[PDB]
């Protein structure tokens, strides 16, 4: 995806 | 129902309780404001349903007991078109409100009391006061970073959560996020509630009281707010809000620190040729060095060099420009501080003379 | 082309050439700003068919001639984004135009010069100069009474007539018109032409510095007016705009007078009990009294009394309350005086103080 | 009409 998620694990 | 007040002591009530009203809702009601009036005191109060706003009003002349409800729009206008100074008199007579000042006169349709809907009742389990600008710097450190209409509730709004003698507020998008604690001086129980987005800026909006203080309770289900003579209640929002925590880089190995407004108005330029929907710009770092690039779909480029402090590996990132132009307008600082590891990882961002607040947007790749 | 301007000698030109501009040109041209520089000055020129603002910036550091074409509110971004005192460079290399100053640096697309739309020529007829301010003042006192998308074209934009030594502006929408006249202090020949709207307010919008003069030429279908170092063209509407001297009341048997503000206010506030759409408001006359009334679907009900100096049989009328406001928030003074004949004749509406502006509005029938 | 029409003719 060109714009990143949080990754919240 | 009769009561006549000043124009001055009516004015700010009437705005602040038509606050959570959305100007043109689909229940003719919700329009409305309920006026009480009894013991000396009259009462107004607006609804959206989840939330309501009450403001008491001390009654120093005569008056006759009673309640209705007023469409909340026509009857502030009304009160605020009138000379400064005005005395405003109220009349209740049915399924009219009449309201005469010197030759100004009006009547209001009116809805009855029993119709206004009124939150259920609830018991507070936690309660702590503290600065209106405490709570204020709280909201409008992170604000901006509550998402909209996601499909994940518990993001539209904003995490209170008090810990040891703080108070924090969170907020997040899945993009980025925002972080402020706040010490109060009061010893806590560990507590988390989620406020929803619209309860959050009627609150953020009833806080103009500077040092005034403000009077919070917390409920299983509820919200409360005690500012001067105005009573903030809103239903919480449900789910387990993310730990900030856990998005925040570790073993950052890279860092940077840079004046704010050169840094600001640099990705405010580069913004301008940047493609209008993604706002993608590149950030290239080196030894005390930063570039900020940006192309659009038209091939037009703009290319910003600025002198930095940086310690690091050489390292190209992408980011949403507009993410992080609203940090860096949040930031009313002087140099601001960034950690970061990878390209595709999490990037902190604070005034890099406070701690207090901490930012986190996650790059796009580019 | 080459050409290095500090930032603050083409902030103001790029402003203003972008004005007939909309940031969504039904041309891709049309969004873009003709930049030409030769012996010594860079021309800017901004249009949209109808009508085209030029601005000519000396140059007094190196440079080159040539001209391209660029998008305007990047330019204008670009530029505006630049801190104070900054130097901007430009350099043109075919398909691009490059743009640099300190280290920020940018490349905008271009369109060949040749491409840019540019008016016809024509001869002017008529010339004569005078204060800015005049010049605004005649159109900021009438134009609100334009009309907007008539099918009669006429009426959409002012009528400029000389007469005498005497500059006069008309305007008008069927249901209300405004004219206003000023002394020139040169003899002028009787001549008039219609200015259409968007160029009456984008010539109303260059009139800055009072002091400077203002010269106009009018030629038979184009008006120019230059103000300073702005050359504004404009095409002209055709048509026979109306004889405002045959909506004047004839033998007026009413007149009334009353303080500007009072009588401003209490319109404002019947106003909100008016129906929304409709807006009509009444007026009642008698001996040196005035109500007005307006009632709204919902039955609401909204009455002013106000003491007024009023001579002539008592009578009713109705108006379109948006229509009267517009009037009295133009006349800008302390009295005003309305004259009247029926229920459903032109009111004329005027300072106390001074006739060189005049309105007339229509009634309603209630 | 409800509202009246300037008449110029
Ligand atoms: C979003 O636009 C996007 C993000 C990442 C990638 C991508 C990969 C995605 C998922 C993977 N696994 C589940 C194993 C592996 C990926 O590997 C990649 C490798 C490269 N290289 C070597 C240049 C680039 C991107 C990815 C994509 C994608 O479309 O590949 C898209
Ligand atoms: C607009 O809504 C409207 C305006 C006027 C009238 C009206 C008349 C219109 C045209 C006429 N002629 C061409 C001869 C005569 C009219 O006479 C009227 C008489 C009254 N009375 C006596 C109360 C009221 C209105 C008119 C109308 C309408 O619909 O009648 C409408």
């Amino acid at each position: 995806s060109e714009q990143v998620e949080l990754e919240f694990d | 129902m009769k009561f006549t007040v000043e124009r001055e002591h009516l004015l700010k009530p009437l705005q602040q309780v038509s606050g959570p009203l959305g100007g043109r809702p689909t229940l003719p009601i919700l329009g409305n404001l309920l006026l009480q009036v009894a013991d000396g005191t009259l009462s107004l109060t607006g609804t959206d349903l989840e939330m309501e706003m009450v403001a008491r009003v001390a009654l120093v002349q005569p008056h006759e007991p009673g309640a209705t409800t007023v469409p909340a729009r026509k009857f502030f206008d009304i009160c605020r078109g009138l000379p400064e100074g005005a005395e405003i008199a109220v009349q209740l007579e049915g399924e009219r409100m009449l309201v005469r000042s010197g030759r100004s006169r009006f009547s209001l349709s009116t809805l009855p009391a029993a119709d206004f809907p009124n939150l259920d009742d609830w018991q507070s389990e936690v309660e702590f006061t503290l600065p209106q600008a405490t709570m204020k710097r709280l909201i409008e450190a992170t604000q901006f970073s509550m998402a909209h209409q996601d499909v994940r509730y518990y993001l539209n709004g904003m995490l209170f959560e008090t810990e040891g003698e703080e108070l924090r507020t969170v907020a997040t998008d899945g993009h980025r996020l925002a972080v402020c604690s706040m010490p109060i001086g009061q010893s806590l129980p560990s507590h988390s509630v989620i406020v929803p987005r619209k309860g959050v800026i009627e609150l953020m909006r009833m806080l103009d009281g500077g040092d005034n203080p403000l009077r919070v309770q917390i409920g299983s289900n509820n919200i409360r707010a005690h500012v001067g003579d105005f009573i903030f209640t809103s239903k919480l929002v449900d789910g387990r809000f993310p730990d900030y925590r856990r998005v925040l880089p570790k073993n950052p190995d890279k860092h940077l620190e840079a004046g704010c407004d050169l840094l600001k108005q640099a990705f405010a330029r580069a913004a301008i040729l940047s493609n209008e929907k993604f706002r993608g710009v590149r950030l290239y770092v080196s030894e005390n060095q930063l570039k900020i690039t940006a192309n659009n779909p038209e091939q037009e480029e703009a290319e910003e060099i600025l002198d930095v402090t940086y310690s690091g590996a050489e390292m190209e990132i992408g980011f949403n420009v507009s993410y992080v132009l609203d940090v860096l307008n949040a930031l009313k600082c002087e140099n601001v501080r960034m950690m970061l590891t990878d390209s595709v990882s999490s990037v902190q961002i604070e005034d890099a003379a406070s701690q207090s607040a901490a930012y986190v947007v996650m790059p796009m790749r580019l």
